[PDB]
């Protein structure tokens, strides 16, 4: 929906000045408020500059002065000027919007890429195993995950046939690898991991043709409480792979 | 006699959003200006008051709520929001007076693999009433069948670890929120700002 693009950072010797443009689009920019924000790596974010919608700017104390804060309406954009910058301002600056119109105060609902100024002196999950299998046949699909950095997640296998909603199949927890099968497929589909990697094996035994559906392999983070490990495959999940599909057809 | 911001902002632990805390402030001299005047609040939102003045006002009492959330819901923390965290964790009422303050802990509250200690409610049979707390884990039926206490397809544990972890994007950092309630009732007033 809102969306926030930032330009603008390089390198910059010190004393000299920048210019950093963040424009918007997804929303009414004229009503909304507009902000400015710095974070350092190893500290905490931290907020620079701040503009209203009836012109009103806030400008931060150990900031005030060398920073100026700007509005276009025509071009639904924000210019952030820095003079005189210092060893201290190296950080990646962010591009933020009021989250809601209501309140009194200055507000960072929506968070840009940002942009990194410093002076001078992802998991990605892959199915295989799809194609056309006859009645009553076996398969194997398989999905792959890489950049995994979590130490317990669920992965889950859902799948949308021709009509129907997106619905679940599987779930699989990575610590004990507890399975839950839906009503419509227990008993026939068998889902197991590997143990040398981080690839997610389906089995599919007694096939049917209402089987036939786009299937998908996906990954969220587990749940940790009183001392044990709880995994949900729900349909909100953190992450979503491209699918591969299976036909079930004489 | 200086009200205790400094236990409630620079806290040893901060909650989970499920089961967000509350500290009642009365009887104290609360200077505000030393919070709003500051970089360490991203967000710093007021209903019903002017944040130049809130040391200019008096109140009978006020309640502090504080938890962690992630930023991108943060929003969600005013009046008349919905989403996860407004219909099922905290609950702000459409006539709320106070002030929401939020800012990025991800440097206190992260760890690298993931902080699985703080949870929110992912499932609910119905929405929270303002100011209402629910810490029950049972199993949500999210299907026909009735799961008997047992977790499984349609079957799921109501809460949620977020699992922050700090290469995660800002919008999917954490962020520490603290709801600051000023209760007006028809009696005198107990904590107002310094003379
Ligand atoms: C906590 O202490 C730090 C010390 O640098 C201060 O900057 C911060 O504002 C304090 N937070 C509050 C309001 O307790």
């Amino acid at each position: 929906q809102v969306q926030l693009v930032e330009t603008g950072g390089g390198l910059v010797q010190p004393g000299g000045s920048l210019r950093l443009s963040c424009a918007a689009s997804g929303f009414t920019f004229s009503s909304y408020a507009m902000g400015w924000a710095r974070q350092v790596p190893g500290k905490g974010l931290e907020w620079v500059s701040y503009i209203y919608s009836d012109g009103s700017t806030e400008y931060q104390d150990s900031v005030k002065g060398r920073f100026t804060i700007s509005r276009d309406n025509a071009k639904s954009t924000v210019y952030l000027q820095m003079n005189s910058l210092k060893p201290e301002d190296t950080a990646v600056y962010y591009c933020a919007t009021e989250g809601s119109l209501g309140g009194w105060g200055r507000d960072f609902g929506s968070w840009g890429q940002g942009t990194q100024v410093t002076v001078s002196s992802q998991v990605q999950l892959v199915e295989t195993g799809g194609g056309f299998v006859q009645p009553g046949g076996s398969l194997r699909l398989s999905c792959a995950a890489s950049g995994v950095t979590l130490d317990y997640y669920a992965i889950g296998w859902f799948r949308q046939a021709p009509g129907k909603e997106r619905e679940g199949v599987s779930c699989i927890g990575s610590s004990d690898g507890r399975t839950y099968y839906s009503d419509s497929v227990k008993g026939r589909f068998t889902i197991s991991r590997d143990n040398a990697k981080n690839t997610v094996y389906l089995q599919m035994n007694s096939l049917k043709p209402e089987d036939t559906a786009v299937y998908y392999c996906a990954l969220t983070v587990g749940t940790y409480y009183s001392g044990n490990y709880h995994y949900t495959c729900s349909d909100d999940m953190d992450y979503w792979g491209k699918g591969t599909q299976v036909t079930v057809s004489s | 006699n200086l009200c205790p911001f400094g236990e409630v902002f620079n806290a040893t632990r901060f909650a989970s959003v499920y089961a967000w805390n509350r500290k009642r402030i009365s009887n104290c001299v609360a200077d505000y200006s030393v919070l709003y005047n500051s970089a360490s609040f991203s967000t710093f939102k007021c209903y019903g008051v002017s944040p130049t003045k809130l040391n200019d006002l008096c109140f009978t009492n006020v309640y502090a709520d504080s938890f962690v959330i992630r930023g991108d819901e943060v929003r969600q923390i005013a009046p008349g929001q919905t989403g996860k965290i407004a219909d099922y964790n905290y609950k702000l009422p459409d006539d709320f007076t106070g002030c929401v303050i939020a800012w990025n802990s991800n440097n206190l509250d992260s760890k690298v693999g993931g902080n699985y200690n703080y949870l929110y409610r992912l499932f609910r049979k119905s929405n929270l009433k303002p100011f209402e707390r629910d810490i029950s884990t049972e199993i949500y039926q999210a299907g026909s069948t009735p799961c008997n206490g047992v977790e499984g397809f349609n079957c799921y544990f109501p809460l949620q670890s977020y699992g922050f972890q700090p290469t995660n994007g800002v919008g999917y950092q954490p962020y520490r929120v603290v709801v600051l309630s000023f209760e007006l009732l028809h009696a005198p007033a107990t904590v107002c700002g310094p003379k």
